[PDB]
């Protein structure tokens, strides 16, 4: 007798039982006559050291893939994800990359188009709708070939919103539409910022629009089958001006408080925005006592410092207003000692490449980067968590799969497995609580398969 | 439990050799694989005799159907 | 009338959740039953002389919700 | 890490010092050993309570200097309100009392605000049970935290 030695076995494969794959067996006499119905074992077997190569191939260097389940690719496959991300060959592996959507606003989604007539068609008093203004877009739209500017970008959703959304009818459309569009888009989980005061009525509070939002949103999520779901969480816009009306901040901060504790499951509210009028007389500071009650609750605040090319505006979103997320904030290298702050403390920024293209104006196709070049990957150089963005999916024109098919225009040499890691840091950066995180995990662990590698 | 699984040919008498392996105390239960070939079709009554008259542990002479020579790649992959 | 009791050196995120629901309120009903101020009432000292809370209450001030004060055990004019 | 001690007496002319000398060596080492942050030492009560040196700490936020706060000897949870928010401390110090106020628990694991606890000095200052059996409201926070989220250290 020469024995060879016990043999573990590997992991996954001693654990096959029988019944999952029978042998059809035949007796003849005191003899058995066996039979494989099909070559379905070899087939599980096969796949299963095909996977298991993958994985020790890969395991050193598993620290940096931000999605762990990306080392049971094939080599070939995490190759291709360093290689440069492609515009027009990746559209079909972005669109159906699940996604995370962290600024989104309610009110600028159907603003023109027929999207616009769809939200129109379903309102309740179709006598109350306003006419229709004559907003053309720029040429070229969405990408226009000048920078239009924040005053210009804002009048471009001027058929919705407000004017639109007082509508119990249309305020349901808006909100079954977006959503709509969200599951389309292979959105995993998404954040809209809404402003209810802007949508109540006399016999309408906006704790009543909120609600109906809340539960216009949540019934679509109850609908959707669970491994294709969009959880959607909502946050309240503050929205800033000069002198007016400062009483709607104060009713937009109180609702946002108010809503948090009331839904603890499902669709909830998770943060407040602030938002609005960009100047120094209306910097961060100026209202960080009115955020104190909205510390106190544990609500999360994000910021939209990100327009008037200021610095100094940020420094009291971080400091002053404890933000844990700044919307746009595209000047952050201009103060080197803050964008050392903003990825120390993991705030998270919020870029919009097809709005922050459209208001801004950045250089495109450049096939070299310096001193005019979207911040992304020096953003992401610097260890900021930056996550990729819609604004407003109408005005804009664009959808999350456009915005991060941009960025490869935008951004030279930007790669396949950085917009992995944008997803990564939005699924850090989400208001979200445990289930949630772990429910956008499981989701995210189910990266597409790429097509046409090497 | 101790059960023996052994593979046989045109050589039968390799699964009685190996019921030896662990001695007087043997296994609790051996199971044969077996091809379809009528060539080894009497070594198939060899081992049930020797069965018969060494019985206690449970028998097994399971044939694998039509395997009845390695001819292709896709014998070997059925067997 | 919703209560905003004052308590010493403590969380003052329940005062939070009171001043907020009162500016839900006043607007959420505007007939029957309706919510029409607040109360800032609970622990009282010199720590606690209220001018302090004067932030928490600008929001109730903005939205015209009325305040009541509890002037508590003490002896102080201030 | 460069400790500016709370005071009573309001005597704010060494923390004056020690603020700007973390300040001035922050940018002066850019290797090896290097001065990466401040303490904010141990005087407790609403007096010498954080939010108090508001002030005296914008110029380290300005200059990137990360904060630590020592609270010590008291049971308040403002002072953990006021260091998460007036001060913008990123680490807590003895912060052995989290869990009274499930709000202020549930926004220091959201921020990644870490908690240095010190098992030994803890024990042997607020003196917690040894050895009990399961659990209950005087066990020490350690694994009520980590259950909680909050990034938990443990020191000497
Ligand atoms: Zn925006």
């Amino acid at each position: 007798f020469v024995r060879l030695g016990p043999e573990p076995g590997w992991p996954q494969l001693r654990l096959l039982s029988a019944p999952s794959f029978p042998l059809e067996s035949t007796l003849q006499g005191p003899v058995h006559w066996v039979r494989a119905s099909d070559m379905r074992l070899r087939q599980h077997v096969e796949g299963v050291l095909e996977r298991s190569r993958h994985i020790l191939a890969a395991w050193e260097g598993i620290s940096e893939l931000p999605i762990p389940a990306l080392a049971a690719w094939p080599p070939s496959h995490l190759r291709w994800l360093h290689e440069p991300l492609d515009p027009v060959q990746d559209k079909a592996w972005v669109q159906a990359l699940p996604k995370v959507e962290l600024h989104c606003h309610l009110g600028g989604f159907a603003t023109h188009g027929e999207l616009l007539h769809k939200v129109r068609q379903e309102a309740a008093n179709p006598e109350s709708l306003p006419p229709v203004r004559a907003i053309p877009l720029p040429p070229g739209w969405p990408i226009p070939e000048e920078p239009i500017g924040l005053e210009r970008y804002m009048r471009l959703g001027d058929n919705n919103g407000s004017a639109l959304l007082k509508d119990p009818g249309c305020l349901r459309a808006q909100c079954r539409l977006l959503y709509e569009a969200l599951l389309a888009d292979h959105v995993a989980y998404a954040e809209i910022r809404c402003s209810p005061a802007n949508y109540a009525s006399a016999s309408r509070s906006p704790w009543v629009v909120l609600q109906e939002i809340r539960n216009h949103f949540q019934q679509a999520m109850e609908e959707t089958p669970e491994d294709r779901r969009c959880h959607v969480n909502l946050l309240l816009t503050a929205t800033r001006e000069e002198g007016g009306d400062r009483s709607r901040i104060a009713r937009h901060l109180a609702l946002a408080i108010t809503a948090a504790e009331h839904w603890k499951n499902g669709c909830r509210v998770v943060g407040v925005d602030l938002a609005g009028f960009e100047d120094r007389t209306t910097r961060a500071a100026m209202f960080a006592t009115d955020f104190e009650p909205v510390h106190r609750v544990g609500l999360a605040v994000t910021v939209h410092a990100g327009e008037n090319d200021d610095v100094e505006g940020i420094w009291q979103a971080v400091f002053k207003l404890s933000a844990r997320r700044l919307g746009h904030a595209l000047h952050l290298s201009r103060s080197p000692d803050l964008l050392r702050v903003v990825a120390e403390r993991g705030i998270a920024v919020e870029l919009c490449p097809y709005a922050n293209l459209q208001i801004k104006g950045f250089p495109l196709d450049e096939e070299q980067e310096g001193s005019e070049t979207y911040p992304l990957r020096g953003y992401l150089a610097a260890g900021v968590a930056v996550t990729l963005n819609t604004d407003n999916l109408g005005i804009s024109q664009a959808s999350l799969t456009d915005n991060l098919l941009l960025t490869a225009r935008l951004c030279p040499g930007i790669t396949r497995l950085e917009v992995l890691k944008t997803q990564v840091f939005a699924a850090q950066a989400a208001f979200a609580n445990q289930a949630e995180r772990k429910a956008l995990w499981a989701r995210l662990a189910q990266v597409p398969v790429p097509t046409d590698t090497e | 439990m101790r059960i023996l699984l052994c593979s046989v040919g045109t050589s039968w008498a390799v699964v009685p050799e190996a019921m030896q392996l662990l001695g007087s105390q043997g296994f609790d239960e051996v199971h044969v694989l077996t091809t379809a070939s009528s060539k080894i079709s009497p070594g198939v009554e060899q081992l049930l005799r020797y069965f018969e008259m060494h019985p206690g542990p449970r028998f097994s002479i399971s044939r694998v159907q039509d395997f009845e020579d390695l001819r292709s790649e896709q014998d070997h992959m059925l067997f």
